[PDB]
């Protein structure tokens, strides 16, 4: 992580990662005109009964629009669980202070 | 500039269309649902297509016809047609007397007719704007009085400014010969021109 210092903040995000991780499945299709307004990242509860799949949880990943009005999707899972960090334990007893280039007084 | 025909040419008989083929021409793109609906979207213009047949010809009256078609190849222009199916003369009148209201645009038109017009048209019927050389077709018609209305297919092609005259008699569609680009014609030992035909497609 290029940004990130916060040692907690980032454990909290690899979490994340982690979990996301887990969610592999990626799911495509095409929609009439009717359900424009769509982007990436918003949220899908997909319903079909003969895959048992029922309120299924997915993001728009990606869009195509067209000059008809039809529009290819293409959805990937996530589960609720992704967004939960679990507990953590304080970190203080490393602040290694990386002290050189000093010479020591008589 | 029309095409040569009986009325015009009444001693080159031949020139009598052998029969003539008039096709809407639509384009939309369309769809199927897995629910059973079905979706369609409509751009660019209808057009009316034309074809004609001809006989065999004899050299003179096929001489007047090559003498057109080159003129019109030469000069650009355009062609004008009858159809003679539609030449029935129920609406009569002083027709530049009639006002339409400027605005009026998509598929309804009405008029005041001042009580000016007698008869009345027909569903079938053509009908054209003064200003403009597109073909349109009643759909359907009413009265009120001197007011009348009309539904008419395609689509109005232009919003009216108001100076539009409606046209019910004589109208003839401009097109332009889109076989033109090969055309020729075979001559038997017979001396008789054959294989002559016409495919038209109007333009505005």
């Amino acid at each position: 992580f290029a940004n990130i210092t916060n040692y907690y903040t980032a454990r909290s995000f690899a979490d994340r990662e982690l979990k996301k991780s887990r969610y592999s499945r990626t799911l495509s299709f095409s929609l009439p005109y009717q359900f424009i307004g769509i982007e990436p990242n918003d949220a899908i509860a997909f319903t079909y009964d003969r895959y048992g799949w029922d309120r299924k949880y997915f993001l728009v990943d990606e869009v195509e629009n067209s000059r008809e009005g039809k529009i290819n999707v293409t959805l990937q899972e996530y589960g609720e669980d992704v967004f939960i960090n679990s507990g953590q334990v304080d970190n203080s007893g490393n602040d290694i202070p990386d002290i050189s280039n000093n010479v020591l007084p008589p | 500039m029309r095409l040569p025909d009986p009325y015009t040419n009444p001693e080159l008989s031949g020139l009598g269309f052998e029969s003539v083929n008039l096709i809407d021409n639509d384009p939309v793109i369309r769809d199927e649902l897995p629910n059973g609906k079905v979706n369609e979207v409509k751009v660019s213009a209808q057009y009316w297509g034309i074809n004609i047949s001809y006989p065999e010809l004899f050299p003179d009256e096929y001489s007047v016809l090559d003498a057109f078609i080159l003129e019109y190849k030469r000069t650009g222009g355009y062609i004008d047609v009858i159809l003679p199916q539609y030449e029935a003369f129920r609406v009569r009148g002083n027709t530049n007397l009639v006002n339409i209201p400027a605005g009026q645009k998509g598929s309804n038109i009405t008029m005041d007719t001042q009580g000016v017009l007698t008869g009345i048209p027909k569903p079938g019927d053509l009908f054209k704007l003064s200003n403009h050389p597109k073909v349109y077709k009643i759909t359907s018609f009413n009265r009120s009085g001197n007011s009348w209305s009309i539904n008419v297919y395609p689509d109005l092609f232009i919003t009216t400014t108001g100076a539009e005259k409606p046209v019910f008699n004589g109208i003839l569609f401009r097109t332009k010969l889109m076989n033109g680009d090969a055309f020729g014609s075979t001559l038997n030992n017979n001396g008789t021109y054959s294989g002559i035909s016409l495919n038209l497609r109007e333009s505005l």
